[PDB]
RNA sequence: UUGGCGGAAAGGCCUUGGGUGCUUGCUGGCGAAUUGCAAUGUCAUUUUGCGUGGGGAUAAAUCAUUUGUAUACGACUUAGA
RNA sequence: GCGUUGGAUUGUUCACCCACUAAUAGGGAACGUGAGCUGGGUUUAGACCGUCGUGAGACAGGUUAGUUUUACCCUACUGAU
RNA sequence: CUAUCUAGCGAAACCACAGCCAAGGGAACGGGCUUGGCAGAAUCAGCGGGGAAAGAAGACCCUGUUGAGCUUGACUCUAGU
RNA sequence: AGAACUGGUACGGACAAGGGGAAUCUGACUGUCUAAUUAAAACAUAGCAUUGCGAUGGUCAGAAAGUGAUGUUGACGCAAU
RNA sequence: GUGAACAGCCUCUAGUUGAUAGAAUAAUGUAGAUAAGGGAAGUCGGCAAAAUAGAUCCGUAACUUCGGGAUAAGGAUUGGC
RNA sequence: GCCCUGAAAAUGGAUGGCGCUCAAGCGUGUUACCUAUACUCUACCGUCAGGGUUGAUAUGAUGCCCUGACGAGUAGGCAGGCGUGGAGGUCAGUGACGAAGCCUAGACCGUAAGGUCGGGUCGAACGGCCUCUAGUGCAGAUCUUGGUGGUAGUAGCAAAUAUUCAAAUGAGAACUUUGAAGACUGAAGUGGGGAAAGGUUCCACGUCAACAGCAGUUGGACGUGGGUUAGUCGAUCCUAAGA
RNA sequence: AGAACUGGCGAUGCGGGAUGAACCGAACGUAGAGUUAAGGUGCCGGAAUACACGCUCAUCAGACACCACAAAAGGUGUUAG
RNA sequence: GUCGAAUUUGGGUAUAGGGGCGAAAGACUAAUCGAACCAUCUAGUAGCUGGUUCCUGCCGAAGUUUCCCUCAGGAUAGCAG
RNA sequence: AUAUUGGCGAGAGACCGAUAGCGAACAAGUACAGUGAUGGAAAGAUGAAAAGAACUUUGAAAAGAGAGUGAAAAAGUACGUGAAAUUGUUGAAAGGGAAGGGCAUUUGAUCAGA
């Protein structure tokens, strides 16, 4: 017989498997369409997710009750230090789909890549592109051939960049390498861009903007084998139930006589793949300038950094991208922040945030001070010292 | 006297045998096929290796339900354990037959386990005591295991 | 051997020059038999191995230890001359 | 495609009313669903009443009390090698 | 504290043969049969849809010229009086 | 029993240790039973009432007895409801 | 010793240190707990749990068989020096 | 006439499927072609029927031979055979130079029940034929007894707060001994004694195959011994309900 | 659910109706050859994508008896009267 | 729940199977109670359930008639050898 | 003259041959269960003869490997033979959600007949 009282089901069956994502970094599945006017650019960034914090901000919303009023929203903090180009992949278009013609390479390539292709880096000869780079000889001319293939085919192309982690504080010493979608015109200076920007820094700024709609793509905290209850959020059995209540009471009818592929079962919650997407970016900090935390309001000269660091990430030296809201992933996990792939105009959008107050006070507790500074200036001289 | 089929030359080789040993017959054929055709001192090493934990048997038809560890991967298989008592045995065997290799005077370096063994001896009884005063059995499986070392030749 | 074109799975298509073999385009000379009256009467290509010469290259992974962005165990993510 | 509710009384299905709501549609899946629960009802054995029966006892009549067992297998499903 | 993994120890239930579905027809609800869908070793933790799962020659109902407990001016008797 | 002082107003500091009220049905109460699904309103109870019997008796045993229980009793008693 | 106490809790004499262990810390459990705001809307049903609790002082209703009800209800205080 | 509307149900699914549109659809007509254990012919087996042939070397007249027809089958009937234990006769049968039994993707005969042979194992009896006889043939009976699996190295070995260090012993120590430490029972005990019951479990020495659901060098285990002393403590005596 | 006559199934395989006790065909010793039955001949699949005249286009077409359904009523759809 | 008397309990003793004992549940009477346990009668009877052991050959059914305390059975006739 | 599943002593069998035959071929009305009345098993076979494995070696030991006894250890007291279920090893082969089977043939292995 029916329901008797209906219900939305529990869960998004679009999100299936709920299965541990393949990798620990999210693939890309989807680049903006290209626009073939605009001049060559990077379609994603490659960061380190560090934390978050909350900022302080007028309002620009006509109509809200809010408007010009102060708001005070969470931030998430990505440590972006540039992206080292080290190679360039031609795709060409198939009745099978893309499918790669050829990958040129830069002629060097530094420790943090070249890790990337050892499971005991330690031990090894790192023998790793040494006969490659010898292509590079004289004239390159085998390395000038693969880019005229690329030229003479790829309709798509994209380049290999990797990350710098020697330049986060992260312990993992082993760089993320990922492909980037370069769009903008001209196949050919597609390539002629990817190859003058061989062994080169990309920086976070030249690929985002403030303001900018971006999509982060993650894999998500995992937590492990979890019952129905929190993995699809499913009703507590009552008190009263024999053998457990966070459970499904029934997990099917009678006939089919399966259980079927939607009842709600105890297995993996977390580590997935996520894209989210339309999260405003509110800074492009550099990380050279000191005041990255500093707005024209505040104009405290103090860094992103919060008192005593992100917890569990540490301290904010490069490039950062702080966009609105939350981002899918833990700290120190590798995020892709990729730009949006439609032109959204919602007034959600489009609107210029000028932050008036970053917090710094420590994560590690309920922080009362922004800086030291003016720790000790309440505090007063205390016996250690100050 | 009298073992299983074995296809070697007998004087090349030295045989060593256990009868109503009380291990478990299922960990020690485990165990045997561990070994079976390895060189004798590669064996010997193996088997302190896995009674040190560092190496495991893989339990490749007595493996239902057992579990998964990383040091089956060398021999391809995800469900390997280290059956300290059937290896103790196996190893008291393997110096048996070692002795009487050297007693017969053969190449100590030379020799490679060329027949190991293990089949189910009789099974000794006790009892278990169930609910609403039942009696189930509670029986070992000891095994009979036997092996034969031979000098490897062309 | 010359040059070109071909990326949809190109792995092929075209082309240059010289060398060399055959030519049934035409006219001759010699041979074939006994596989016994037929017997697929063995002529193809698919992998692999070994030996003889010649050219070329001179690593990793796993276990164990370690990490906790992971985790029931496997697995994952890290580090280690 | 999408949703189709919160409650008072009743074991109840049904019903009825209060109330919110965009709306409070009807149904199936062994009258889905008890090795998923619960056990209020029904439907063992205790007991009371009313009517009936000489009686033992009967009662789609009422009332109160009344043990809800097992998965480690195969498949399916969820995850994992 | 288990479950989990390990060393040691080590049962039981159950078992025609076994184990992927959809429809068909069929003893009118198939794991096998027909027609289709499909289909790749070996597996681990869970799970309770299914195996019309297990537990017991249904206790309800009916049948038997099968009983037994109980009752009564049933039939036939009997202690006692 | 009282007073001053004292403290992050804590102090039966752990331990130990009634929730309460307005009512209805029902059994007066304390007590008892279905050991292993029913503790109840069921049974018992004190109280009330009825019955039989003066011993060659009432009630009840025993196959029978020169046999028994009440009865080491006697109606303010025993026996049966 | 605390305390009303053979309560609970700690200790002396005496006795034992026996329950298969090691490593992890998933789900679901068993046992023990906590929880913002609401406060029985859950459910057949406040099931379970919570709340109350010792002592001293004050105060204590209906009804009553005058004996009770009664710790009714409802309040206050409590350490140390 | 065909087609369409009428024409709504529950897992996803059925002209059998694919698919088919001057059809591979519908109505109709003509041929060709495909194939049943049916029909036709032949062979072989058996059954039944009708016959021929005791004139000899001629042993199978229940034989040999000729002719025709037929052959489905539960329950059931009958017939002819196969096999087993034992019995009378016979083969002056087989056999320690290897009987019986058993094993044998080796061989032969029979439609079959079965029979025969080779090889291996083995060790003391056994078989062919004519008859006699029966406790004479198994897949089942939730059959009986015994044995053995998969489940499965699985469920599990999680109540009673709790163990740790070192040395000794030993082949071997998480578990034995000693020392050190940490704990608990907390006198209504995890203490000290007894009644019932047990019956040597007491104690010493030796000692670990089994048992102590891990282990074990330890033990209420195993093996060998030692040990229970009464005029006064009980029984014994008395009577109780009662016998 | 119950009768009549016959033929079947039970008791029966075989070819066909995909599948199916009973329908169609045909009943069965072991084989060979030929021909057929019913049913079929695009492919599954053995066998003419045969020949001939027409009808039908369905945004739920139709596609061989038993048999696995459809009606009344309608349509300048189209065809013939 | 109850916890100083219709209290709890040891030992002794009595009551024994259509019997005991029952503050009464058909309760208890050695895991046995709406009639204990043991042995024998007894291989109790069963129109009811299950099973019923080698081959081949030939023939080959009935579920209908009448009667029955008969309707899950038999006799009888029929069908069969 | 008749009876005789008891007792004592004898002779026999178309009887049974260790799941049979008495329950008991054996320390069987035993071990064991029950308070009790009662209930009540399982269990025979080395070899002619222990000749029951001296001695060496590895092992803490059990045992193993040798040596030896024996007609045989393919008879080692876990003992005649030594089936099947079930199992190990070796060898061969096959294997996309069972396996097994029928007809026919390929292939491999194997084999009788003239
Ligand atoms: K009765
Ligand atoms: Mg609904
Ligand atoms: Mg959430
Ligand atoms: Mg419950
Ligand atoms: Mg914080
Ligand atoms: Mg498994
Ligand atoms: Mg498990
Ligand atoms: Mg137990
Ligand atoms: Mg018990
Ligand atoms: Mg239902
Ligand atoms: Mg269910
Ligand atoms: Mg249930
Ligand atoms: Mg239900
Ligand atoms: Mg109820
Ligand atoms: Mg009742
Ligand atoms: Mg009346
Ligand atoms: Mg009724
Ligand atoms: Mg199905
Ligand atoms: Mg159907
Ligand atoms: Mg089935
Ligand atoms: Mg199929
Ligand atoms: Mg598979
Ligand atoms: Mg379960
Ligand atoms: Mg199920
Ligand atoms: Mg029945
Ligand atoms: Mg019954
Ligand atoms: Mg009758
Ligand atoms: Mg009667
Ligand atoms: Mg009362
Ligand atoms: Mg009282
Ligand atoms: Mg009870
Ligand atoms: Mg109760
Ligand atoms: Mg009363
Ligand atoms: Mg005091
Ligand atoms: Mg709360
Ligand atoms: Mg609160
Ligand atoms: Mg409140
Ligand atoms: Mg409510
Ligand atoms: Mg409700
Ligand atoms: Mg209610
Ligand atoms: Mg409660
Ligand atoms: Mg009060
Ligand atoms: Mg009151
Ligand atoms: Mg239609
Ligand atoms: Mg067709
Ligand atoms: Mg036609
Ligand atoms: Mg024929
Ligand atoms: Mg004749
Ligand atoms: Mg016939
Ligand atoms: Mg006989
Ligand atoms: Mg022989
Ligand atoms: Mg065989
Ligand atoms: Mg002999
Ligand atoms: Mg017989
Ligand atoms: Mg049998
Ligand atoms: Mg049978
Ligand atoms: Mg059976
Ligand atoms: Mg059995
Ligand atoms: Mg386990
Ligand atoms: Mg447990
Ligand atoms: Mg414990
Ligand atoms: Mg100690
Ligand atoms: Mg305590
Ligand atoms: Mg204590
Ligand atoms: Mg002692
Ligand atoms: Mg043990
Ligand atoms: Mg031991
Ligand atoms: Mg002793
Ligand atoms: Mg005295
Ligand atoms: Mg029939
Ligand atoms: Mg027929
Ligand atoms: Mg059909
Ligand atoms: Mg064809
Ligand atoms: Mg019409
Ligand atoms: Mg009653
Ligand atoms: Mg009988
Ligand atoms: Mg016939
Ligand atoms: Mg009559
Ligand atoms: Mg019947
Ligand atoms: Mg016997
Ligand atoms: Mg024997
Ligand atoms: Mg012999
Ligand atoms: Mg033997
Ligand atoms: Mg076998």
């Amino acid at each position: 017989s029916h329901r008797k009282y209906e219900a939305p089901r529990h869960g998004h069956l679009g999100f299936l498997p709920r299965k541990r994502a393949a990798s620990i970094r999210a693939r890309v599945k989807a680049f903006p369409k290209d626009d073939r006017s605009k001049p060559v650019a990077l379609t994603s960034f490659l960061g380190y997710k560090a934390g978050m914090t909350t900022i302080v901000r007028d309002l620009d919303r006509p109509g809200s009750k809010f408007h010009k009023r102060e708001v005070v929203e969470a931030v998430t903090v990505v440590d972006t230090p540039p992206v080292v180009v080290v190679g360039v992949v031609g795709y060409v278009e198939t009745p099978r789909g893309l499918r790669s013609l050829t990958t040129v390479w830069a002629e060097h390539l530094s420790d943090e890549v070249k890790r990337r292709f050892y499971k005991n880096w330690y031990k090894s000869k790192k023998k790793a592109f040494t006969k490659y780079s010898a292509k590079y000889a004289q004239d390159g001319a085998g390395i000038e051939r693969e880019l005229a293939r690329i030229k003479k085919y790829a309709s798509v192309v994209r380049v290999l960049v990797h990350t710098q982690i020697r330049k986060t504080p992260l312990a993992q010493k082993k760089a993320h390498l990922a492909e980037i979608q370069l769009n903008g015109g001209s196949i050919s200076e597609k390539v002629d861009w990817a190859r003058e920007h061989f062994e080169k820094t990309v920086a976070v700024d030249s690929v985002f903007e403030q303001n900018e709609m971006i999509d982060a793509i993650a894999v998500t905290k995992g937590h492990g084998f979890e019952g129905v209850t929190h993995r699809w959020g499913t009703k507590k059995l009552p008190r009263k139930t024999h053998r457990g209540l966070r459970k499904v009471a029934c997990i099917g009818a009678w006939h089919p006589a399966h259980v079927m592929w939607s009842v709600a079962r105890a297995g993996q919650r977390g580590y997935h793949s996520r894209t989210s997407i339309n999260h405003k970016i509110y800074r492009v900090g550099k990380g050279d300038d000191e005041a990255n935390g500093a707005t024209s309001f505040d104009r405290t000269k103090k860094t992103i950094t919060p008192m005593g660091g992100f917890v569990h990430y540490g301290e904010i030296k490069n490039d950062f991208i702080m966009v609105k809201g939350c981002i899918p992933g833990n700290r120190k996990r590798i995020v892709t922040l990729r730009k949006s792939l439609y032109t959204n105009t919602s007034r959600k959008a489009l609107e210029e945030v000028s932050l008036k107050w970053i917090d710094t006070a420590s994560k590690f507790g309920k922080g009362r001070f922004q800086t030291p500074a003016e720790k000790h200036a309440f505090m007063g001289t205390l016996k250690k010292d100050l | 006297a009298r073992y299983g089929a074995t296809s070697t030359n007998p004087a090349k080789s030295a045989s060593a045998r256990g009868s109503y040993l009380r291990v478990s017959f299922k960990n020690t054929r485990e165990t045997a096929q561990a070994i079976n055709g390895w060189e004798l001192t590669k064996a010997q090493k193996y088997l302190e290796q896995v009674l040190d934990h560092q190496r495991a048997i893989p339990f490749r038809r007595f493996n239902s339900s057992i579990g998964r560890t990383a040091q089956g991967k060398e021999f391809g298989v995800t469900k390997a354990r280290w059956p300290a008592k059937s290896v103790k045995f196996v190893q008291g065997l393997l110096q048996n037959a070692a002795a009487n290799a050297e007693a017969k005077g053969l190449d100590a370096t030379k020799l490679y386990v060329s027949h190991i063994q293990v089949n189910q001896a009789p099974k000794q009884r006790r009892r278990t005591y169930r609910a609403h005063g039942r009696i189930n059995k509670y029986e070992s499986s000891p095994s009979h295991i036997e092996l034969v070392v031979t000098e490897k030749e062309e």
